[PDB]
RNA sequence: CGCGGGGUGGAGCAGCCCGGUAGCUCGUCGGGCACAUAACCCGAAGGUCGUCGGUUCAAAUCCGGCCCCCGCAACCA
RNA sequence: AAUCCCCCGUGCCCAUAGCGGCGUGGAACCACCCGUUCCCAUUCCGAACACGGAAGUGAAACGCGCCAGCGCCGAUGGUACUGGGCGGGCGACCGCCUGGGAGAGUAGGUCGGUGCGGGGGAU
RNA sequence: GAGAGCGCAAGGGUAGAAGGGGGCCUGACUGCGAGGCCUGCAAGCCGAGCAGGGGCGAAAGCCGGGCCUAGUGAACCGGUGGU
RNA sequence: AAAUGUU
């Protein structure tokens, strides 16, 4: 969760729209409504598909966080500027795929990536490989 | 000894024309300019090098310019970007043919170890840098001069094409290898 | 800094656009371009004064054309 | 080609190197 | 990508921003001392020169002058060149000189 | 104004100046040119202030 | 998070008004006198100036980062 | 000249004009080339710039000629975005009507186009 | 394909060069200014061309401070030189 | 002027 020689310290607001289709994996939970998801919700479903599996799982990470946070600390008259960054966040528009699967095909690897959307707010869906399109 | 050089050169390579074409002759092999770079460096102190290394390489041979900036600010010692370093010197037709015959036949074994100049593998691809030589053994002057002999260096360049075109070529004019 | 917000300053600033576009008949004196650094080299019967304004030499009228590599010219061509 | 500054190089070559049998390299040790 | 023939083209440029002036660009091989009038601003070439097809041969360095001489009443044989200039290949010196001393016969105001 | 110097040029025939900027420490030596005054003949002035 | 001061031998300190050049007090070791100690008398060793880069013919000395030590207040799980 | 074809100077379109690979030129033109006093010049060198000129040669440089592996421009059909209208949503936000309409990708494209003036060839 | 450099911060710009090196010199000057961009006033900015008298160049030509945008503050009251 | 000594 390094992020280091950074280029900004201080950031904006505000999306609306999004894209990236369908991996390329065995299986994938893909959203479909728009949220901010922070530094630390990756984590628990990153723990939480590793212990469920076989003491051996796999995984690909496609979500990845830029974004600092604000607080203004505790009970302040507001006014003033803006800082005390903290632990900070992602974004994902509407459909594209988070937490692609070792591939062991199994119910036994469908059931981690249904616990592990039972977390992180979004709502998520589950599915698989016929797409085979062509990029760079 | 020019002339005389330039008609060995000039009746060992038509017998040495043998091994390749016999077609367009002003396009086989020829030599070109001699640099010589003293390199020395080490007058980052006062310019007294800077004549006093100037009248034994320039006493050889034409005179000794100051091609010596340095380019850049480094840092071991405060150069200063600029003063002088390099002490180049450039030979190209006359004093080619001296300075090359002269080094080669009748002064070369007052160096020790005797393997002629050449370990065999200079590896060039283009125009063949050579040259193994430290400073002061045997030019033409009296046994110390200076103080602090600082070691020399010696680029020919040809308009060979493979490796062999001036590795033969400089093994029929001379040149001993091997180590 | 040191543990607060240390900002608020700015400068007005100047206008520096294009005055004088295609058509237009200009008199000897006007200004054509108004730039911060070269953009718009200088044609035939256009000086170009100190720090790169375009000017009007003659009478006539301000004509654009490009170049392609080298860079987009202008210049004023004579009334009639 | 500057004419005043180079040294002088005109009977710089023709002698036998100002005696050659006391230099020790005609033919010094470089024999298989 | 350009091997020093720049300050040509640096130089010529440079002078066709005066486009008041007529130009006499001169080339300098070997037996092939040319020059040619060009009006600018429509690119046309007013009036041609000659080497070798006035023949005016020898062996020599004169047929510089020579040439010059000759462009000083071909162009006053039209008679509206008062007003042009000369450029070249490189340095200005004795064989591309006297095209400009020959010219100087006419009043070429050069 | 540490080190620059606002001197101010007279003649060598004559009266007032023509006002310029000096160093003071890496030229030291009197400076003097060349300028027109209002008597139409281009002569030297000299740093006098 | 904060306010100002400092990094010099084993420890404590001058040298930083303004560019040239490293010293003092305690303290460790070795030889003296004395029946053996204490005290006293001679001599020697122990660094570059926190850490990395800039400015000049020349930085302990002027500039920028990085990291430590001295004191004041409010608080997280 | 006042009908066509190779060469040599100048301009404009402006990389669908370039890099890389192999052949092809001197009878005429051109460049290497031979020398070094003056005409000149090289922080040193006739390597560049300049001078006086047979040979030998077209190898190097330059022009026509070819081959799409690298580059370079690139359709039709769709979609995102949106000028102007109406709708549904607690909140991030979405839908339809009417005019415009990209970027990436696919089929493919080319190893340039063109004037002005001189010297020769078909007379 | 310029991704280096140009006294100092960032953006624009530039090798058909404002970038590095030698040759000679002070236009880092005086009856002076048509015409404009900006603007509540006051301020700031660019400027072809005549006349005087001069530098560099064979000529063509260019020069009234620096590659450009920051280094500055109205009046009143006083000081020194000429008219 | 100038100290101490049973382990």
């Amino acid at each position: 969760r390094m992020k280091y020689r950074k280029q900004q310290r201080g950031r904006l607001k505000g999306a609306t729209k999004g894209g990236d289709y369908v991996a390329f994996g065995d299986y994938g939970l893909v959203a479909l409504e728009p949220a901010w998801i922070t530094a630390q919700q990756i984590e628990a479903a990153r723990v939480a598909m590793v212990r469920h599996f076989r003491r051996g799982g796999k995984i690909f990470i496609r979500i990845f966080p830029d974004k600092p946070y604000t607080k203004k600390p505790l009970e302040v008259r507001m006014g003033k500027g803006k800082g005390n960054v903290e632990g900070y966040v992602a974004v994902v528009k509407p459909g594209r795929v988070m937490f692609e699967v070792a591939g062991v095909t199994e119910e036994q690897a469908m059931e981690a990536l249904r616990i592990a959307g039972h977390k992180l707010p979004i709502k998520t869906k589950i599915v698989r490989r016929d797409a085979y399109d062509e990029a760079q | 000894d020019v002339a005389l050089k330039r008609k060995y050169y000039e009746e060992v390579r038509p017998e040495l024309i043998r091994r390749f074409g016999y077609q367009n002759v002003w396009e086989v092999p020829r030599l070109e300019k001699v640099v010589i770079n003293q390199g020395l460096g080490e007058a980052k102190e006062d310019a007294r090098i800077l004549e006093k290394a100037a009248q034994e390489l320039a006493l050889i041979t034409g005179q000794k310019p100051a091609v010596t900036r340095a380019k850049k600010s480094i840092s071991n010692f405060k150069l200063r970007k600029g003063m002088p370093i390099g002490l180049r010197v450039t030979l190209r037709r006359d004093r080619m043919w001296i300075f090359l015959e002269k080094l080669l036949n009748v002064a070369l074994p007052r160096i020790r170890d005797f393997r002629g100049l050449n370990p065999n593998s200079f590896d060039g691809r283009g125009n063949y840098n050579l040259g193994l030589r430290e400073q002061l053994i045997f030019p033409e002057i009296t046994y110390d001069m200076v103080d602090a002999l600082r070691g020399m260096d010696i680029a020919v360049v040809t308009t060979a094409e493979t490796d062999e075109e001036a590795r033969a070529l400089l093994e029929l004019l001379g040149f001993p290898f091997r180590k | 800094g040191l543990g607060s917000t240390r900002n608020g300053r700015d400068s007005q600033a100047k206008r520096l656009g294009v005055k004088r576009y295609e058509g237009q008949v200009v008199r000897a004196g006007n200004i054509l371009v108004r730039q911060r650094g070269t953009r718009f080299k200088p044609g035939k019967n256009v000086g170009m004064g100190r720090d790169f304004t375009l000017f009007a030499l003659v009478d006539g009228v301000v004509e654009f054309q490009d170049r392609g590599r080298l860079g987009r010219y202008v210049h004023v061509r004579p009334l009639a | 080609m500057k004419e005043g500054i180079h040294p002088k190089l005109v009977p710089a070559r023709i002698i036998c190197g100002c005696g050659n049998v006391i230099e020790t390299y005609s033919t010094k040790p470089e024999i298989y | 990508r350009l091997t020093a023939y720049e300050r040509r083209k640096f130089r010529v440029r440079n002078r066709i921003k005066r486009t008041g002036r007529l130009r006499l660009s001169v080339f300098r091989s070997l037996k092939h001392i040319y020059a040619q009038i060009i009006d600018d601003e429509k690119g046309v070439t007013l009036v041609s020169a000659s080497s070798l097809a006035l023949k005016l041969k020898g062996n020599k360095t004169e047929v510089a002058r020579q040439v010059g001489r000759a462009l000083a009443e071909k162009a006053l044989a039209l008679g509206i060149k008062q007003v042009a200039f000369d450029r070249g290949p490189y340095k200005y010196h004795g064989r591309v000189k006297a095209l400009a001393e020959g010219a100087r016969e006419g009043g070429l105001e050069f | 104004v540490r080190l620059k110097l606002l001197l101010e040029c007279t003649e060598c025939k004559r009266r007032n100046y023509a006002t310029e900027k000096n160093k003071r420490n890496t030229p030291n030596k009197l400076e003097l040119r060349k300028y027109c005054p209002w008597c139409r003949k281009h002569t030297v002035h000299r740093e006098v202030k």
